[PDB]
């Protein structure tokens, strides 16, 4: 049946967008949230909202009964899922299909198909959709992977079947490698990703990431709704997006349009979608997935499309068929921004913080999506995004401009952020291009980038100097303004306050554990180093362990950072077990 | 290591950068020889109170407010 | 010559709205301010900030010397018309010419033509526009008035026909009053503007008005970037526009756009700028203006268009000729809202003072631009406009959606403010119509909106310096410690 | 010693005002 009251299963800005998608369409919207997100934007946005409880995702917004029977007390006939936790869960767009509840999403059996590589695999191959040279099967053995190298040689990349999030992807050099790739893949594959199936492809030294929107109704009517580039990858995560794709041929932008509505109909897949190829430097399109979430990205195809990407889901919920027959014009060009609670000076590592101010960018061709505020806090139970800038101009030129612009308006304080590394890449060459290709690749944040940003200080006081009181105030001079910082006790001339009797000035000391090279104390109590939960624990009390060695994960902003023993002895008490929330400093173990 | 004057927001030219030194060294103002006063306990307001003979306040109020330096 | 710095002699939206455009187009921007807002959002983007002292702009910007001394000071290159101010002084205008520096605007002797309602009936006429039953030349006496309005006949207004800025009008179902307020005509203009020259013509009651805006090269290349509709006002005076004119017939937009080059070319007029018209109850077009300036609401029709038309006048003024022919197609719709800070249920009465929350906001296909952020204040010297709420989508009914939403999200404190107004009317039958036709007019806000609004419930130490070759004012705060 | 945006810039004043 047709929406009327829909639940977003979901945090943040993307709860925020698909709240006012939901009251734009005339649809009653319900939140919900877990205990560390009561008051954020999106909760007090919904027309109602309830508590899952729970401190982590898996005590909250994972719970599948806990969404289902938030949806039965709200009464909410439609459920939502946005982006991560169940978004790509099968089993939960299963239990609530059994429920009887309108999944805003693809088929149970869709998600199931897509969700593993190797059927992913057959069925773009079924499609023959293109592709990059690699074993079309699951290899056996390291000797295997060998047989591989024997015929298209290297670079080699493995997977896991079952791998993702940037961790199970890797590249061997040589063959006396393999051994080690294979007995640590595929102990990881089993391990922490449940299943030892690898497989095997051609690397991309410096591909780019082309992507293409996806739109299916029920009846396998398919659109291509636009494309992006998105190559500026921190990691395999993105940062920095824009659409349409720059600097391609007409003939690979018709052979991607053309090959993601073939996929879509040799999946079966309906709905809101986008499917993710790699560019390679022979220009050849390599499909790698078709993702069921609604994409982070769609924002900035709506600002070239002009339709509203998740209504159609919605629509498509509803059932009825596409409003719109016809691909539309990409008009313009628009960047997008991720807003992040990441250090890039750090090298690019998640902090938590407060938001004690949050100046976003206005006017002209500018458009700010957000979960937080000033006031908003930001703990380590969730991933780092605190925004999207959205930018669009006539050219890539204009919204180029538009960027730079906007980045320099832009201030947020109280925690640090990736906008001194977009405020440089939106003026470096290597992303300005030459009209004709880009420099910019898949791996060139982590390698080719010259850094420039500073650690993030906060308002810390550093240096002696930075230890005296200041005045800030306004003096005008031959009619300019001058905003001045006037020390407190400076001397000029005679002036009072020049000095002050017993008061001295010394550089302070960090808020650290000892000495700055003292990083851990010559007790035997390991203690947590962050605020996190623990997601693993590697040791039981009396084992055994030499400095080094693992004793457990800690999950921090979905960050897992492995904690590990400072000495030899045995961990002779053990605090904690997995899944259980843990504060900085807590006391994991202790070594003796 | 010493705490300087800071401009946040525009550049003055020379003449306007002297213009605003030189008057904020004329408000300058103060003593023009900032030093340690000379002591003079003569009918400091301690030695004024009544304190019974046994008071504690015999040491840590009348005698630290004399001895101290 | 050229353009690299550029002051905007102005406050308030327009003023961020330019600084923007300069900084976008790589152009230093140079601010100049009066002592209630040395410390206003514009103060704060610009480059650089100058102070004019005084309270108002009649002590302000309205004295030439000081916006040109400002502008040698800041070495600017270039000046830019905002609204209201100085934006229409051709005689500003060639001064800043005489001075070298770029007026970014129209020549100076076709501001004088076109700024005059009297020559532009005679612009009309070599046009050869459609043209409204009424005087086409100003009357003279009382009895000119009484002679002509026996002949032109009922239902009469009686606008004064210069300065006249939606204000100096009357209307008349009955002519027994119209010798008073023919003398009252001739002696306020007179009293407030020194021209005492008026028009009366037949009071048009129901109609919509409609622009159309062009982009128009120094070297008369001219191209129409939109259309809209403004009819919804209170009194003469707006609260939200539409973009482009919805419903307009094909005729309509054709013999509009062949219009709008004719009158610019025949004007010679280069910049950018509306051409503005009147369609009546029966749908036929007469002529009624052109404003010399960009119009305030031109950011919906550059975010229509796709023509960024600050930065097209920035490059007009530059001497770049003009790289658009063909008139864009505006592409879905768009809403304009403007908020000022009157009360909507006392007749929009202004409340100045402090505004003190201000949360506007943001998402899919909406966007805020304010002379406002939280904390700023209000006087009653200045245009009660807060800020502009624009929203746009792929339909007219898509963006009502959207505006029925973001007009809810938008929270203003502190002060009396028109928001409610844009609540009640984007959500008004009257206004979202057949999707065809729909009920409202020029005066529906007024006399068919059943309104169900509830009412509301140290200066400087100056030290003056002299320093070498200069002599410079210095202005301290109210004290310092130092 | 005073600094305007990251310059470092020298001023020299007579010891003389009070």
């Amino acid at each position: 049946s047709k929406i009327s009251k829909v639940l977003v299963a979901n945090r943040g800005e993307i709860a925020v967008r698909v709240i006012r998608a939901a009251k734009d369409a005339g649809l009653a919207s319900v939140a919900v949230y877990a205990e560390p997100d009561a008051d954020a934007p999106h909760v007090r946005l919904a027309d109602e909202a309830f508590a899952l409880g729970g401190q982590t995702s898996a005590e909250s917004y994972l719970v599948f009964e806990k969404i289902l029977d938030a949806a039965e007390k709200s009464g909410a006939n439609a459920i939502h899922p946005g982006y991560g936790f169940l978004s790509e869960n099968a089993d939960f767009a299963q239990a609530v299909i059994d429920a009887g509840l309108i999944w805003i999403g693809p088929s149970p059996q869709s998600i199931r198909d897509l969700g593993d590589k190797v059927t992913a695999r057959h069925i773009a191959a079924r499609a023959k959709a293109p592709l990059v040279p690699g074993t079309p099967d699951p290899v056996k053995d390291a000797d295997e992977v060998v047989a591989f190298a024997k015929e298209h040689g290297v670079p080699v990349a493995i997977k896991a079947a079952f791998g993702g999030g940037g961790r199970g992807m890797k590249v061997a050099r040589t063959l006396e490698e393999i051994p080690e790739l294979f007995e640590s893949a595929t102990r990881e594959a089993i391990a922490a990703f449940g299943r030892g199936e690898c497989f095997v492809e051609r690397y991309l030294d410096k591909p780019r990431h082309v992507e293409a929107q996806v739109i299916a109704d029920q009846h396998g009517n398919v659109v291509v709704a636009g494309t992006r580039d998105c190559s500026l990858q921190r990691r395999f995560q993105k940062l920095v997006e824009e659409a349409p794709a720059p600097f391609l041929t007409d003939a690979q932008r018709k052979e991607i349009h053309e090959s993601a509505k073939r996929i879509c109909k040799e999946a079966g897949y309906y709905g809101a979608g986008t499917v993710e190829y790699l560019v390679g430097q022979d220009g050849l399109i390599s499909f790698l997935e078709v993702n069921t979430r609604l994409q982070v990205e769609h924002p900035v195809t709506e600002e070239t499309s002009g339709i509203d990407l998740v209504r159609q889901q919605f629509k498509i919920a509803n059932g009825e068929p596409l409003d719109i027959t016809e691909d539309p014009t990409p008009r313009g060009h628009s960047f997008e921004f991720r807003i992040n609670g990441e250090d890039a000076g750090r090298g690019f590592l998640p902090a938590p913080g407060p938001v004690t101010k949050f100046v976003a960018p206005t006017g002209p061709g500018v458009r700010m999506d957000s979960g937080v505020e000033t006031g908003s806090v930001i703990g380590g139970q969730f991933d780092s995004m605190l925004a999207k800038l959205i930018v669009t101009g006539a050219t890539r030129e204009e919204a180029l401009e538009r960027s730079r612009r906007a980045l320099a308006e832009f201030t947020v304080e109280g925690l640090a952020t990736v906008i001194p590394f977009h405020r440089a890449v939106v003026s470096d060459p290597a992303f300005i291009g030459d009209g004709e290709k880009f420099d910019v690749h898949t791996r060139w944040i982590e390698t080719e980038w010259n850094n420039t940003v500073e650690p993030f200080t906060g308002g810390d006081p550093i240096e002696e100097e930075d230890t005296v009181p200041r005045q800030t105030v306004v003096v005008e001079v031959g009619g300019r303004r001058l905003e001045v910082s006037l020390p407190g006790d400076l001397a000029i001339g005679g002036g009072g306050g020049a000095a002050a009797p017993g008061v001295v000035r010394k550089k302070p000391k960090p808020r650290k554990r000892g000495g700055g090279g003292a990083k851990a104390a010559s007790g035997d109590a390991v203690t947590a180093p962050m605020q996190g939960t623990v997601v693993k624990v590697a040791v039981e009390e009396g084992q055994e362990v030499s400095a080094g060695d693992l004793v457990v994960v800690l999950e921090a902003m979905k960050m897992e950072n492995p904690v590990t023993a400072h000495k030899d002895g045995t961990i002779t008490g053990l605090a904690v077990e997995a899944g259980a929330a843990i504060t900085q400093g807590t006391v994991i173990a202790e070594i003796k | 290591h010493e705490a300087h004057i800071k401009v946040l927001r525009g550049e003055p030219t020379p003449e306007e950068m002297a213009a605003l030194m030189a008057v904020l060294a004329s408000a300058g103002g103060g003593p023009a020889e900032p030093v340690k006063k000379e002591r003079n306990m003569w009918g400091h307001p301690v030695d004024k109170l009544r304190y019974s003979v046994f008071s504690w306040q015999r040491v840590t109020l009348l005698e630290r407010t004399h001895m101290r330096r």
